[PDB]
């Protein structure tokens, strides 16, 4: 199974419009290696996708937003889930792969009274304090907190990507309009510009936040050569007995 | 004649007054302190040591670089101190200074505070008062966000960390309060939730307030996100001393001996 | 190809697909820029993308983009389009588009205006085929109103009876009567499906012919009214009205009467003035009297097959008479080059009703351009996925040969070695067509699917040798699998110690039987006891790439792995079909016998249809079990898609709901008892 194949059949895995949803699943098969990938809790809390597979012959641990079940958004059964899989990855110096397609915190009073605040911070916890490589890739919308709840370049990531229908964005870009432009009450062309300027990852692009814009059919080469310079990764962090995780 | 002198000079007088001294009186007036004054309670009397009042947000969209627009410190007071002898860091968010919404500056500040913290191996305590993320900034604030929970990731179990919430906190905000070891409120002013109410209504049409939603008798009965909450401010401020006095400084020193009887 | 020739500089090629791409290589031969009309959803398929610009038409549905012609004269003003090419169907008959056509600067490349409207009405087809010295199929000319009617007709004509509406693409609208009850409850539900479908009720009766060859001539007509026709094209392979083997020339046909069919068919163009390519079909029986059958002024779908035998670029000499200029090739200019064989792989089920209509996405897709003598015409890519608003149609494969024996051969080849994932295909049934001894030999009719399949397509059956071969190649693979899943890295801490089993016993678990089989190794080669025939499989064993090729006993098999688990299940493509098999180790097979059956029943579904509507997936088959609340399949009507509760017990006995067909309430989406 060579390592720079080629994924053409993720080149149109997105679809245009903001409300359509697609198989994660069928992208984590396109890349990995001969399409194998063990799966972990596959009918519990199936906004997430974690499991095993293999990328040139050296065993990885993939991570992903599914848009399918509940539009892919973050709740607490999710978050315990990739959790505590991404500490038992960590623990044995298995690398972690992300496809982010997350658009938000799920919202709600069962949410709440429930503790989605611990949850929600157990996944922030467990992403960073991976001192494992972490590779991740955007392939959609991308705000709010989830978006550097998922393994952003601001946790000590390694390499991050986008593919070119990333919308990495503060919040709901009508949200934004609307709390920005309030006194402006014109929102007619506002809202046209700031959806073309911030609907694109052109600002975290220019900020240096993802390493590049890839395009889909490259995903698994440049993965499998990302994976090879970085499996010499070292880093040191302070001393101490452990730590104390939202347990 | 050199324009630098009284230009320090108002800079200070006007970084020490927040952003307005008609704001302060209107959060006087919901039964809330500023955050300097928080500073002066929770510390030993003359031994605050404040850093980086100058330091300005460096955003230029939506019109936020004109002079109306600027202000020193911007919405966050920080520093260090002493509690009964004992060295302690801490910032204080303000919410005069654009509803101490958190931007690049702010997060630089608080970044820079918990890496001294960190170096010299003593705790931060935080006391969170702060609509939630500046939208004017843009990416900036999402990044001082991540910046900030990493530094909380990186010092959890080396320095302990204590959180007060002393007003309305949503967004990603209430993730730092979450990742600090213990996290206190403030009955019947501060607020805790992901979402706000109107976004419940958008989303699932429950009619839940802000206190329903995210108050202190939530947070503490039914959630377990909170540990503690008291009656006011002051009452908080006191209580959060006392509780101090028990900590040790860092995970190296060994847990403190007082004088018994 | 002579690039001096300036015909048109900016071409508006009307479709989408194959088709598509190939006009668009045809025009880049020229050198000519390209406008490849496409829907918002189809932005991102071949032809839009490799065209020199595009305009987008409108929405996914073909009725609101390709047939909303505002779109479409948009496009033209944006791209001041010059030429139009309607493609296989499409809007060819639509008699509106091109009197607009005319009313812009776009020309219709095709024939005659009043040509397709004589083609359009089958009476006046056969009216003016007559009139053309073109023998007729037998029957009456007129079109009959009344029941008394039909059967006096059918008197004169006989009992077997083609009551036929007029028009129809590809033949629509046929029909099968044997008796006068028969002829008169036929004419009644004919005249029933003619008013739902096209509502002519122009039904031509005429006799039926039994056993007969449909064939193809395909004429060249220059805009001077000269008419070259060029060898022929054999379709007598068909289920459900529509082709899927093509042989261009045709193994009944010989010489001689194939220069009387082109010469009857080049008086039949000249009697109408033809100025385009056009195809007529006969229905050639024992005797060769081929009898005219309908007259198609669109190129035809298969045009390919026999552009390899005559050499000549279809598409460019059309181009050419749209510029018109003569037919610079002659009659003698046509020579047969070889054989050609020609097979359409689908996005259909073969496995029921001759193949079904199925939706999904295209995940690998590959082709066997590297054979030999093997040509793929496609306008589809990895990652395309198959719409309902339009055909599904995968790909058109053409072998050419010196005789016969090769271009079947190199289709048999080129079908196994054919890469197709994420959708159902029709493979098994092609190939299954191209190794059938009554294909190989030639004696073929039109109703050889329905003959040679009386319950329907089953798959190959692998005969004792065939089963041998398959059994050890699976052992061999499974073995393999292990044998690579024994290979770490160097630990350095601590050495893996490599077991040293040397003969391994399985159980294979194929269809019932179960076969023990004994699969030792030795280097790249496999030695496969199977029941004590003793195999040797040899072959690279690379477990990555879709195509496997092994040598069992010297002969060359070519296989694919589609699917495999750690519970030993194997899908194995061996020869088209595809079997599942389980293999289990002799300690693991002997233990499974303690393990209780989980049973699973689901039988005896009914339901009709109460709603409306487009079928948006199928979720029943023949044979499943259905409740209070159980859903035959999903139907939106009016933008709301109601779960369709069954509510009884009864039983299937066919489906008529495909995913992408418009029926309607009370069409009876599933029939039942």
């Amino acid at each position: 199974d060579p390592s720079d194949r080629l994924v053409p059949e993720l080149d149109t895995i997105v679809p245009l419009e903001s409300t359509k949803a697609y198989n994660m699943v069928d992208i984590i098969h396109s890349v990995v290696d001969e399409r194998e990938f063990f799966e972990i809790m596959p009918n519990y809390a199936k906004n997430i996708i974690v499991g095993f597979a293999r990328m040139n012959g050296r065993t990885v641990g993939i991570v992903g937003n599914q848009p399918k079940v509940a539009s892919g958004c973050l709740d607490i059964n999710s978050s315990v889930k990739g959790a505590r899989f991404v500490r038992f990855c960590d623990a044995f110096n298995i690398p972690l792969i992300t496809f982010v397609d997350v658009p938000g915190f799920l919202p709600g009073t069962a949410q709440e009274y429930g503790g989605i605040i611990r949850h929600g911070a157990k996944l922030l916890y467990a992403f960073a304090e991976a001192t494992v490589p972490k590779v991740t890739v955007i392939t959609r919308k991308a705000y709010g907190g989830a978006y550097y709840v998922m393994s952003s370049k601001h946790l000590c990531g390694d390499t991050n990507y986008a593919w070119p229908t990333a919308e990495i964005a503060v919040m709901g870009a009508k949200g934004a309009v609307e709390i920005i432009f309030k006194g402006h009450e014109n929102v007619e062309a506002a809202q046209a510009e700031y959806i073309e300027k911030f609907a694109n990852p052109f600002p975290a692009a220019v900020r240096g936040f993802v390493d590049d814009i890839i395009q889909p059919s490259s995903t698994r080469a440049r993965i499998c050569c990302d994976l090879d310079v970085l499996a010499s990764k070292k880093v040191q962090r302070p001393w101490r007995k452990h730590a104390n995780i939202p347990l | 004649a050199t324009s630098v002198n009284e230009r320090i000079e108002n800079k200070r007088r006007t970084a020490l007054l927040g952003g307005g001294q008609r704001r302060i009186d209107a959060q006087h007036k919901r039964g809330k302190l500023t955050a300097r004054e928080r500073i002066s309670l929770l510390l030993d009397p003359g031994s605050f040591v404040e850093s980086d009042m100058f330091v300005e947000h460096r955003c230029a969209d939506f019109g936020m670089a004109a002079d109306k627009n600027k202000f020193p410190g911007d919405s966050v007071v920080t520093g260090r101190g002493r509690i009964n002898g004992r060295l302690v860091y801490v910032f204080s968010q303000d919410f005069t200074v654009f509803g101490g919404s958190l931007s690049g500056a702010h997060a630089q500040k608080i970044c820079k505070i918990m890496d001294q913290a960190i170096t010299v191996g003593a705790p931060v305590i935080g006391l969170n008062d702060s609509g939630g993320a500046r939208i004017q900034e843009g990416v900036e604030s999402l990044a001082g966000y991540a910046d900030i929970f990493l530094r909380n990731v990186t010092a959890s179990g080396v320095i302990p960390q204590i959180s007060l919430i002393m007003g309305p906190c949503a967004g990603g905000a209430v993730y730092s309060p979450a990742l600090t070891d213990f996290t206190f409120m403030v009955k019947d002013t501060s607020y805790l939730f992901i979402t706000g109410p109107d976004v419940v209504k958008s989303v699932t049409n429950e009619d839940v307030t802000q206190e329903e939603l995210g108050g202190a008798k939530t947070h503490t009965t039914m959630s377990g996100v909170a540990h503690r909450a008291f009656e006011n401010d002051v009452d908080a401020l006191c209580n959060l001393r006392d509780f101090f006095n028990y900590l040790p400084l860092s995970s190296q020193d060994p847990a403190p001996v007082r004088e018994c009887h | 190809y002579d690039p001096n020739e300036k015909t048109f500089d900016k071409i508006l090629v009307a479709n989408r697909g194959e088709i598509a791409c190939r006009v668009i290589r045809t025009c880049k031969k020229m050198g000519i820029k390209t406008v490849a009309i496409h829907s918002d959803v189809d932005a991102s398929s071949v032809h839009v993308k490799m065209a020199d610009e595009a305009v987008c038409v409108g929405p996914a549905p073909t009725s609101k983009s390709y047939l909303n012609m505002d779109a479409i004269m948009e496009a033209i003003k944006k791209t001041r389009a010059q030429a139009v090419h309607p493609g296989y169907g499409f809007l060819s008959e639509n008699k509106e588009f091109a009197r607009c056509l005319a009313a812009e600067d776009v020309v219709f490349i095709g024939p005659d205006t009043h040509a397709i409207q004589a083609m359009g009405d089958k009476i006046e087809s056969k009216l003016l085929a007559k009139k053309a010295e073109v023998n007729t199929i037998p029957g009456f000319d007129g079109v009959v109103k009344d029941a008394e009617e039909a059967v006096r007709i059918a008197r004169e004509i006989g009992y077997p009876v083609m009551i036929k509406a007029s028009a129809g693409g590809g033949g629509k609208g046929m029909r099968i009567a044997w008796d006068d009850e028969e002829t008169r409850d036929g004419f009644r539900l004919s005249s029933q499906e003619a008013a739902s479908s096209f509502g002519d009720d122009r039904l031509l009766i005429e006799k039926f012919i039994d056993n007969p060859r449909h064939i193809e001539i395909q004429v060249l007509g220059d805009k001077h009214g000269n008419a070259l026709w060029l060898n022929e094209r054999e379709c007598s392979i068909q289920r459900r009205n529509q082709k899927v083997v093509e042989e261009a020339p045709s193994i009944f046909l010989d010489a001689e009467t194939r220069r009387a069919m082109g010469e009857q068919a080049v008086a039949l163009a000249r009697a109408v003035k033809y100025s385009s390519a056009g195809t007529v079909e006969f229905l050639v029986d024992s005797k060769k009297n081929f009898y005219f059958l309908e007259m198609n002024t669109r190129l035809q779908v298969e045009h390919p097959v026999t552009e390899c035998i005559t050499g000549l670029d279809l598409v460019q000499e059309m181009i050419r008479v749209a510029k018109g200029y003569p037919l610079r090739h002659k009659q003698a200019d046509i020579r047969i080059n070889g054989w050609a064989v020609e097979c359409r792989v689908y996005a259909e089920d073969p496995y029921k009703s001759f193949g079904l209509p199925s939706i999904g996405r295209l995940s690998q897709y590959q082709e066997p351009l590297h054979l030999p003598g093997v040509r793929v015409d496609s306008g589809i890519q990895p990652g395309s996925d198959i719409s309902i608003y339009y055909d599904p149609m995968i790909s058109k494969l053409i072998t050419y040969g010196s005789d016969r024996t090769e271009a079947l051969k190199r289709m048999a080849d080129a079908l196994d070695n054919y890469v197709i994932r994420g959708v159902t295909h029709n493979i098994a049934l092609l190939r299954e067509v191209i190794i059938n001894s009554r294909f190989v030999k030639g004696d073929i009719s039109t109703k050889f699917l329905s003959d040679v399949y009386p319950d329907g397509f089953k798959g190959h059956m692998l005969t004792k040798s065939e089963k041998n071969q398959l059994l050890a190649i699976a052992s061999s693979l499974f073995v393999a699998f292990q044998l690579r899943a024994q290979h770490f890295q160097e630990n350095s801490r601590m050495p893996v110690i490599k077991p040293d089993i040397a003969n391994w016993e399985l159980s294979v678990k194929l269809h019932d039987k179960v076969h023990t089989v004994v699969a030792s190794n030795n280097g790249s080669v496999f030695s496969v006891e199977v029941d004590g025939s003793k195999l040797n499989v040899t072959s690279t064993w690379n477990l990555a790439s879709p195509l496997l090729s092994v040598s069992v006993d010297g002969t060359q098999r070519t296989v694919q792995c589609l699917s495999r688990e750690a519970g030993g299940n194997m899908s194995i493509q061996f020869l088209g079909t595809v079997y599942k098999v389980n293999i289990l180790t002799r300690l693991a097979a002997e233990l499974n016998k303690f393990m209780l059956e989980k049973v699973t029943e689901d039988t005896s579904s009914v339901l009709r249809s109460p709603m409306p509507g487009v079928v948006v997936a199928v979720s029943v088959k023949p044979g499943d079990a259905v409740a209070e609340g159980q859903e035959i399949c999903v139907i939106e009507a009016m933008k709301m898609q109601n779960s369709m509760t069954a509510g009884k017990t009864g039983t299937v006995k066919s489906v008529h709901c495909q995913a992408g067909d418009t029926v309607g309430e009370g069409d009876l989406l599933v029939e039942l008892e």
